[PDB]
RNA sequence: UGUGGUGGCGAUAGCGAGAAGGAUACACCUGUUCCCAUGCCGAACACAGAAGUUAAGCUUCUUAGCGCCGAUUGUAGUGAAGGGUUUCCCUUUGUGAGAGUAGGACGUCGCCACGC
RNA sequence: GCGGUCGCCUCCUAAAAGGUAACGGAGGCGCCCAAAGGUUCCCUCAGAAUGGUUGGAAAUCAUUCGAAGAGUGUAAAGGCA
RNA sequence: UGAUGGAGGUAGAGCACUGUUUGGACUAGGGGCCCAUCGGGUUACCGAAUUCAGAUAAACUCCGAAUGCCAUUCAUUUAU
């Protein structure tokens, strides 16, 4: 429901494998409200909000200001790693 | 002639009423008399273009085209170019008398009446015909007649439907079946 | 066939032009009105026999 | 039958032609009437005009309209300093009411 | 009509056994037999006898 | 001289590769797959014996898909036969694949047999490979 | 024993002068075999579908619409 | 203010689906003797006329099915600098890809004439 | 040495200016047209579906759809509605 | 070296085309017999009429790039 919330900055240039190693999940999220705030997250935040309250359903990226829902769409997942990279969200209401 | 006249007094509220239209201009006419004469054997003899041509001449007071190929296919050793086949189109009062013709002249002169197939109307509502023989007239002499030779008539139409064609062209003639 | 040719003008009698023709299609001797030079008219121009 | 309609072939070769302080003529057909302008590019300003039958034309329904059309174009265009035409043949031919604008416009002052 | 090469076409009326026909036009032209004014004032010559009366598409 | 699998050639001769990177689309049609996490060809013959030691561990089958296809030919000269001369006469027909994307799939068939059928298909390949599911979609059924 | 080895020569294409230039009269601004840009403003095409300068002036070059590109001189 | 002619701006102008209209104008429509025309045909083309109809075209309004225009991070490459294996892979710095959507979008600016 | 080649034009190797090798990978040339040139008017193709005697799937017709899937004397690129 | 404008198809995911391609639906209709001496050709191959997903290039691609190159009465430093 109320995942951790990190708004990030404007020039990620070759910071970003010390996040991949970290296991760290940099977050796109381009819908009604946010044209884009990328956003991190640990690896084992989605997963257990996946499979225990649903695959699509309803996850709420608020801080505590207005209240967003929203419908996780697509990742490339890289070969040999099984591991999330291009975490794209989509905010749509209710 | 006839049928302008029998259009205007019989032919044409008949079909306002009959589908109940906003106006007359959306009442469906005739346009042209499509002709083929297809010889198909100048491959055989330049010499078939003599009798075709002059049969139409005497059908219609026209001298028809000369079709060229657009293909060249030793199947039917053809190149492009070579001719095989005329044209004859009707407007105007020759639509009319050679509808007459057709109908209350020629035709009878068909044996076996199984009428015109009602399955030929392109889909969209245009009649097509292919003629066997050409004795049918009495515009045609015996000996100028030496072969089994026919006609090609695609009478083409404005209108949209198929019956609408019907109810026109059985108000015009036509033994069906 | 063709020809490397040459023109004559057919009044002062200069061998004016050069062209080509091909003497299975055109078997005669060419008549083109050219310029000419020496006269400064424009003037018939047959083939060198 | 689909029978084609007929300012769109008027157009296409209206822009065949146009791809081809000198203004333009202009030259039109209706089952009716015949219009003109006298155009610059790229200002887009008609800077004079003639009506077909409207002001002062009528009185037969021939050519001979279009031969006092265009009169008035080189009186009204004389009046503004124009000897530098150039004729768009519009998407016509010269056979009937063209060539009666065209030589009213030679001979009232437009030069060619 | 483009000129001269044309064939020939006027209003020769027709007749037959019954129910006269006198209406079209024709190729074959000749002798005059009913020039008629209610009809084309022309010459008639197409009166052959097949009826386009009695084949059981009409009655 | 068994071939299994060819093409329509429009070439006989062709360039060598460069292998640096891969990718495109991982398990659609199937259950259980493999992968390839290395970098190399792999010819005609090599699918014969993937299909052959796939199958026989299938009774009755169920649902096998090749997913990678031969399309490169080979050349190669003489033996003896010194530098020199144009290219020699093609002579196989191979095609790369490299970096973690997909060999094979199987369906219709529990998991234990499953894991049968690829331990003893990646024996035959010269490529250290893994075993991949359906993970999650928006849905997979 | 081949049967290759035979080639046609550079006959050096591309574009011979930058945008922003002073042109001199006449002078080849880009040649081609095949018209990829048209000319615009004073600017005449060669047989072999080159293009020129006919003012002194400042090539600057444009699109038309869409598709295809243009060239323009300009004076001073 | 409505109609018509005539232009610039990358289809954001388009294609499709639907409603309405005849004051002027435009168009459909009636012919062909006249200038002219059909490789046959007033279908077009050229010219005469205005009985009729808004059915089509045309013109205004509605629509995101097709097409178009798309932003940020999110990642193959890759300028430099470097390191071990060197068939290749990786780490700092300097810039990023379209793919995939969020969205925009059923036009904008100019001239004359006629009509209210 | 025996075989092959020796001048010219297209395409790829060619590393998003130009430029560049190999007994590298594919094809052409040593002409043709008195109109297949110049100008002035006019016109829009390939296929598919439906019908139409001989007519064959496929001779010539007629209708609808069709941004090019055609043509461009000759090889290939680049162009042209 | 910094700034600005432009020329051009290299690094490939990409069902814009050209060839190569693996599955599913579907039929336009046909496989020696049709089943038959008018209704289901049938189990099955089914392409093109269609279409749902997936592969791929050096002589396949509407469109890029890393300032590489050419240019500027431009700017700073230097000496050609
Ligand atoms: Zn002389």
């Amino acid at each position: 429901v109320q995942l951790e919330v990190k708004e990030r900055a404007i020039r990620p240039r070759s910071l970003r494998n010390q996040l991949r190693h970290e296991g760290k999940v940099p977050a796109i999220v381009y819908g009604y409200q946010i044209e884009s705030t990328p956003i991190y997250f640990e690896e084992k935040d989605l997963s257990k909000i996946l499979r225990e309250h649903g695959a699509n359903t309803v996850i709420k990226m608020t801080v505590d200001g207005k209240n967003i829902n929203t419908l996780m769409s697509k990742a490339q997942l890289d070969t040999f790693t099984g591991q999330m990279l291009h975490v794209e969200f989509l905010s749509v209401n209710m | 002639n006839r049928l302008k006249e029998k259009y205007i007094k019989e032919v044409t509220p008949s079909l306002v009423e009959k589908f109940n239209y906003s106006s007359v201009m959306q009442t469906p006419k005739v346009d042209k008399i499509v002709i083929n004469m297809g010889v198909g054997d100048a491959v055989s003899n330049a010499k078939n273009l003599d009798k075709a041509v002059e049969e139409l001449a005497l059908i219609t007071g026209q001298k028809p085209l000369i079709t060229k190929a657009k293909k060249s296919i030793a199947g039917f050793r053809l190149r492009e170019g070579m001719p095989i086949g005329a044209k004859v189109t009707l407007r105007g009062e020759r639509m009319y008398e050679f509808l007459d013709k057709l109908v209350t002249v020629s035709l009878p002169r068909v044996r076996d009446f199984h009428g015109v197939s009602k399955k030929a109307f392109d889909g969209r509502g245009n009649y097509t015909l292919g003629i066997k023989e050409q004795l049918i007239f009495p515009e045609v002499d015996y000996d100028l007649v030496d072969k089994v030779r026919g006609m090609d008539i695609v009478i083409v139409t404005t209108a949209n439907t198929d019956e609408e064609s019907r109810e026109l062209l059985a108000q015009l003639g036509m033994p069906f079946q | 066939m063709r020809v490397n040719i040459t023109l004559e003008c057919t009044s002062c009698k200069e061998r004016n032009y050069l062209t080509n023709k091909n003497k299975r299609n055109n078997p005669d001797r060419l008549e083109k009105q050219k310029y000419c030079p020496r006269e400064r008219k424009v003037t018939l121009h047959r083939e060198t026999k | 039958i689909t029978k084609p309609d007929k300012n769109k072939t008027r157009q296409k070769r209206h822009r065949r032609v146009r791809n081809k302080e000198c203004p333009r003529l202009n030259i039109f057909r209706s089952n009716k009437n015949i219009y003109a302008q006298v155009i610059d590019d790229v200002a887009g300003v008609t800077l004079a005009s003639a009506s077909a039958l409207d002001k002062e034309i009528s009185g037969g329904t021939k050519t001979e309209t279009a031969a006092a059309v265009g009169k008035l174009v080189a009186e009204r265009a004389a009046e503004k300093g124009i000897k530098k035409v150039v004729f768009d043949r519009g998407g016509y031919l010269y056979h009937g009411r063209v060539q009666a604008l065209a030589e009213a416009a030679r001979e009232n002052g437009l030069e060619f | 009509m483009k000129q001269d090469i044309h064939p020939n076409y006027q209003p020769v009326v027709f007749m037959d056994s019954t129910t006269g026909f006198k209406f079209l036009s024709g190729s074959t032209k000749g002798s005059s037999e009913t020039v008629e004014w209610e009809d084309g004032n022309t010459y008639p010559l197409l009166r052959v006898e097949v009826t386009s009366d009695s084949h059981p598409f009409y009655t | 001289m068994l071939v299994p699998k060819r093409v329509k050639h429009r070439r006989e001769f062709r360039g060598k590769m460069r292998g640096e990177a891969k990718g495109g689309k991982e398990v659609a049609f199937g259950e259980w797959g493999l992968q390839a996490t290395e970098s190399h060809w792999i010819t005609n013959r090599q699918i014969e014996a993937a299909r052959i030691a796939m199958t026989r561990y299938m009774k009755r089958g169920g649902k096998v898909w090749i997913k990678i296809f031969p399309h490169k030919s080979y050349t190669s000269k003489a033996i003896g036969v010194r530098m020199g001369k144009g290219k020699g006469a093609p002579e196989g027909w191979v095609s790369p694949v490299k970096r973690g994307k997909i060999m094979f799939e199987i369906a219709g068939v529990p998991e234990e047999v499953a894991r049968e059928a690829l331990r003893l298909a990646s024996h035959k390949l010269p490529v250290k490979t893994k075993i991949v599911k359906r993970e999650e979609m928006g849905g997979e059924s | 024993s081949t049967s290759n080895g035979r080639d046609s020569e550079s006959k050096r294409l591309g574009a011979k002068s930058a945008d922003g230039q002073t042109v001199t009269g006449g002078s080849i601004l880009y040649r081609q075999r095949g018209t990829k840009i048209y000319p615009g403003v004073n600017v005449g095409i060669g047989g072999d579908d080159t293009l020129f300068a006919k003012v002194d002036g400042v090539v600057r070059f444009e699109r038309k619409g869409r598709d295809k590109k243009q060239v323009s001189v300009y004076p001073v």
